[PDB]
């Protein structure tokens, strides 16, 4: 299950 | 032994051409098991091991859903960084992650990761503590306060000790046939003939699994380790792996120098001589 | 920075005409991550080529492979073709089957 990433 | 769930995403930009492209693989360890490529004629999440086949199709629909919300998260991502680093919108950029989780053999959470790169350089991560955050430069260090302020170490730390490691776990269970196997490798040597009377042998190790092996040729009872030549082990297509490692000797005292082969898969590490 | 690509081109099993195996090309240590890869079969593309173990190590460099069934013959000859921006001009490996 992959990880929702967080903007920059 | 330890096991691993590990994410290499990667999203690069080119003008021009439309929108970036949008890459992701996961790994069970050293099996890929899951995809998406934005570049697919139907972009979504699909399986990439045959036991992946036991998730129902909620598993994908989830997945396909999220993987797209990271890509325009990430499309946006490389707008971002060329203001941080006051580029121009012509040319093509890349921006690189890989997050993870490791587990002893008892299923616990060893370790956890999460390291960003932009155009192969190291941006920004998340430290061992799984708490704080370690910028390259002065770019990495706005995503640090953006992300402090957000609270996403928290996030990523509730996501790290537990998505992450109760889901590598149902990997692991459901793919237990095919992920914790070992397959022994098979060795030859092979014999050149090189100008100036001298030979090179070349030890080779096929079909084994788990990936991690040692080559090392003996002289003497002496690892010639400084002297060897050899090739990062690589996948065979088939989910096994292959390396081989050489040695350029004299003619004629090929007999002196023994290939030494260890693996989960031998028992006894092999000797092979030519 | 660029990286250029490490192109190997090898087989599953030792070589044995009339006994499928599999060919591969393990193209590495590259970067930025735009490549072209084309397997082929006597000068000719082959069609059949799955991409797969896409990856990168801890120099960020990308590493991917290329690999499709076949089956040896002693005439029959298999190269790999790659295409990457620090070469500029295409580089063709050829499968070596007595290495």
């Amino acid at each position: 299950r992959g990880y929702l990433y967080q903007g920059l | 032994g330890p096991h691993s769930l590990r994410y290499f995403v990667t999203a690069v930009s080119r003008p021009g051409l439309g929108e970036p492209r949008y890459m992701e693989v996961g790994y069970v360890d050293d099996t890929e098991f899951v995809r998406f490529d934005s570049d697919a004629e139907n972009p979504r999440y699909e399986p990439r091991a045959r036991w992946m086949e036991q998730e129902g199709p909620e598993y994908w629909e989830r997945e396909t859903q999220k993987a797209k919300g990271n890509e325009q998260s990430f499309r946006v991502d490389l707008r971002t960084l060329l203001g941080y680093y006051n580029q121009s919108k012509g040319g093509s950029h890349t921006i690189q992650v890989i997050s993870g989780c490791e587990v002893g053999s008892d299923g616990r959470l060893l370790r956890g990761y999460q390291q960003y790169a932009y155009d192969g350089c190291d941006y920004i991560a998340l430290n061992e503590d799984l708490k704080t955050w370690t910028a390259a430069d002065m770019a990495a260090l706005i995503t640090k306060h953006k992300w402090e302020q957000a609270g996403e170490a928290e996030r990523l730390r509730a996501y790290l000790e537990g998505t992450c490691v109760e889901w590598l776990r149902r990997y692991l269970k459901n793919g237990n046939a095919t992920l914790l196997r070992t397959d022994s490798p098979k060795a030859h040597v092979t014999h050149h003939s090189r100008p100036e009377d001298k030979v090179t042998l070349r030890c080779w190790a096929l079909g084994f699994y788990p990936a991690d092996i040692t080559l090392t040729w003996q002289l003497n009872g002496e690892e010639l380790i400084q002297d060897m030549e050899l090739v990062e082990t690589r996948p065979a297509g088939d989910g096994t792996f292959q390396k081989w490692a050489s040695v350029v000797v004299p003619l004629g005292k090929e007999q002196y120098y023994t290939c030494h082969v260890y693996h989960q898969g031998l028992p006894e590490p092999l000797t092979l001589r030519w | 920075i660029q990286k250029t690509p490490q192109i190997q081109v090898y087989s599953r099993h030792p070589p044995e005409n009339g006994k499928p195996n599999i060919l591969n090309c393990y193209v590495t240590q590259f970067h930025p991550p735009h490549i072209e890869i084309q397997m082929l079969k006597n000068g000719k593309k082959i069609p059949k080529v799955e991409m797969s173990d896409m990856s990168f190590s801890k120099d960020w460099s990308f590493y991917i492979l290329a690999h499709t069934e076949f089956t040896p013959t002693e005439t029959d000859t298999y190269a790999c073709r790659v295409k990457h921006d620090s070469m500029a001009e295409p580089k063709t490996v050829y499968w070596d089957r007595d290495m």
